[PDB]
């Protein structure tokens, strides 16, 4: 799975069990990636 | 794959006669509750319909002869109890056959084709075989729309 | 945040004009100078300028996560 | 044989206004055809987006919202275009739809700004207004944020959403001297004349005309861009006359069924 | 959340009859027109035509309900006279009288455009 930094903005590849935290910087508050699933909107 | 019924307690474990007509020792947590169908319908050798509560004759098997009221009902067996019978309190399993009466899309991300509501986006919450809801992903509503009106993205 | 696209009123087209009223700000027209420089005619419109709040230029100081 | 003889004179025409006069007829028939011009007029604008990337600091549905509502020139497309639900495509085909992509990342230490010059067509007579004045704005970008969607623009008229709606302002006014008193003003001198007024300075009112009736109509129909302000209001004529073709129809299918 | 689909306002469902006829015996040479799916456009042009015409004694048109989109138009016209021969009649002069209006618009543009 991929965790974007909060502050170094840089993709971590962290598996299951592992504490969440930044391979470069440390930062340990992660988001996840936008969806790969099809998103539809009516432009309305 | 087997259920039973409890034909004697005891302190640590119980006596449970099975399916196959075999009485067993099992433990009190070696068995879990099983929800009774009450409902359920059966085939005799004559085809009459038989049920719960009924009164039936056993003409086939090893209780061929013997005369009891039905308790519980599975796929091919029928659990019977007869306040004449000594064995097992009266507890006694025969065929069914041998008595006589005395989805799929769900999950799926899913596209309209056709209707009004062509070129929506959807999650199919609930499907059958005719309708299914489609969670749009476009509205804050879950629309029922016909199969045939469906793709699959 | 962003200037509208449509005017709600009417469904005029105020997006395009925002930039244009800024630039005509910067250029000492004054604001009903401008609303008629760029044919805001219907106070309608003349209000989609004019009380616009361009408050994506706040939301893009913040550095983006990716 | 009741039917009006309805005369036009066209008083100004430029490319994004009609005014015109229709005299001869009843205020019924002018009052539908200016509900025509805003409710059932048919143009193309986007109704359908996905979007593949969106690091904007404005959300997914609010670009929906934004791009829906950028005007695209539907001149002598619409006319040849199918609805989506009558057509007989599986999702989208030239035959009712035109495909809009859009791909601005900005890598630049300034704000990009991007506008409805980067919606891209494939079909080279369906654009964006703009892009036939600056551009609608839809999103500002700044460094590493992104835009990555893919829409398509359906036909549709302004009774089931505004932004079919062709016509940014119709006026419309009858009777400018206030002759049939249809309002009535407390204080008549207060009120300012219209341009239409046929009156001297020091009059505020016509005289009161008790056998007139609403027979001279005054349009300033403004167009948003999609269609000419004169395509406009052929169109509505044309779609007034096809509704009441097919209530015709219906009506006569009625009758015989009966 | 209880929100009708845009279309619902224009599109007849499948099963959904465009007009119905039917005769109401409070007076003689009366009936009621319910038209589906269209709004005060049609009504207010259909009624205004048919209070041109001197044989038709009523005409009227009302939506029952703003919410919903059906309009009920009552036209009595006099014994020699029907109603739906008062409507069909009322439908052909509005649709004449729009072509010669459309043909006009694209003459005074021609007019317009060329000087
Ligand atoms: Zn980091
Ligand atoms: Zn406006
Ligand atoms: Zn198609």
């Amino acid at each position: 799975m991929i965790y974007i930094c909060g502050e170094c903005h840089t993709e971590n590849e962290i598996k299951s069990r592992d504490p969440i935290r930044c391979r470069e910087c440390g930062y340990r508050i992660m988001y996840k990636k936008r969806t790969k699933r099809l998103v539809v909107f009516d432009a309305r | 794959q087997t259920v039973g019924v409890i034909v004697r307690l005891e302190r640590e474990t119980f006596q449970v006669l099975n399916m196959y007509g075999k009485v067993v020792t099992v433990r009190h947590q070696a068995v879990t509750r099983k929800k009774d169908n009450r409902f359920a319908v059966a085939l005799d050798s004559e085809q009459n319909n038989i049920h719960v509560k009924d009164i039936v004759k056993v003409i086939d098997g090893p209780h061929s002869g013997r005369e009891g009221e039905i308790r519980h009902l599975f796929r091919s067996f029928a659990f019977l109890h007869c306040k004449k019978l000594v064995e097992n309190g009266g507890m006694f399993v025969c065929k069914t056959r041998h008595l006589v009466l005395a989805n799929e899309l769900i999950g799926q991300t899913v596209r309209i084709s056709q209707g009004p509501y062509k070129g929506y986006i959807g999650v199919v919450k609930d499907a059958t075989e005719s309708t299914a809801r489609v969670e749009l992903h476009s509205t804050c509503q879950t629309i029922s729309v016909d199969r045939q009106r469906l793709t699959t993205v | 945040m962003i200037i509208p696209v449509r005017c709600f009123t009417c469904g005029k087209i105020v997006g395009n004009k925002w930039e244009a009223y800024l630039g005509l700000l910067q250029a000492e027209y004054t604001e009903g100078d401008a609303l008629d420089a760029l044919g805001l005619k219907r106070y309608c419109c003349r209000r989609m300028l004019l009380a616009h709040v361009d408050l994506i230029e706040k939301l893009l100081n913040y550095a983006p996560l990716e | 044989p009741y039917a009006n003889q309805p005369t036009v004179r066209i008083t100004e025409l430029t490319d994004e206004n009609v005014k015109f006069i229709i005299e001869n007829t009843d205020l019924a028939v002018a009052n539908s055809i200016r509900r025509v011009f805003i409710a059932e007029v048919p143009i193309i604008a986007i109704d359908w987006v996905q979007i593949d990337a969106n690091s904007s600091v404005l959300h997914d549905e609010f670009i929906a919202h934004r791009l829906g509502l950028i005007p695209l020139t539907s001149d002598d497309i619409v006319d040849k275009l199918q609805y989506s639900r009558d057509c007989t495509c599986e999702e989208f085909c030239p035959e009712c739809s035109v495909e809009f992509t859009l791909d601005v990342r900005c890598n630049e230490d300034q704000t990009r700004h991007v506008t409805s010059r980067d919606l891209i067509s494939n079909s080279p007579r369906v654009i964006p207004v703009t892009s036939r004045q600056d551009d609608i704005l839809i999103v500002k970008l700044r460094k590493g944020q992104e835009l990555r969607l893919r829409a398509y623009a359906k036909k549709g008229f302004g009774k089931e959403h505004a932004k079919w709606n062709p016509t940014a302002g119709v006026a419309f006014e009858y009777d400018p001297d206030n002759a049939l008193r249809h309002t009535v003003y407390p204080k008549p001198e207060e009120w300012p004349k219209s341009e239409y007024s046929e009156l001297d300075e020091d009059e505020s009112q016509a005289p009161y005309d008790p056998n007139g009736k609403p027979e001279r109509f005054y349009y300033n129909v403004e167009s948003c861009g999609s269609l000419r302000p004169e395509t406009i209001v052929l169109s509505a004529l044309s779609g007034l006359k096809k509704k009441l073709s097919d209530l015709q129809t219906q009506l006569s299918h009625e009758i015989q069924s009966d | 959340m209880n929100a009708p689909p845009a279309f619902e306002s224009f599109l007849l469902f499948e099963g959904e009859k465009k007009i119905t006829i039917n005769k109401d015996t409070k007076v003689p040479n009366a009936c009621l027109f319910t038209i589906n799916k269209e709004d005060h456009t049609l009504g207010n042009i259909i009624k205004s035509q048919l209070l041109k015409d001197p044989q038709v004694l009523f005409a009227g048109y009302k939506v029952p309900h703003p919410l919903e989109h059906k309009i009920i138009i009552r036209v009595q016209t006099t014994p020699d006279y029907s109603p739906q021969e008062a409507f069909t009649n009322a439908i052909t002069d509005l649709i004449s009288e729009l072509s010669l209006l459309e043909e006009r618009f694209r003459v005074a543009i021609k007019d317009k455009q060329e000087g």
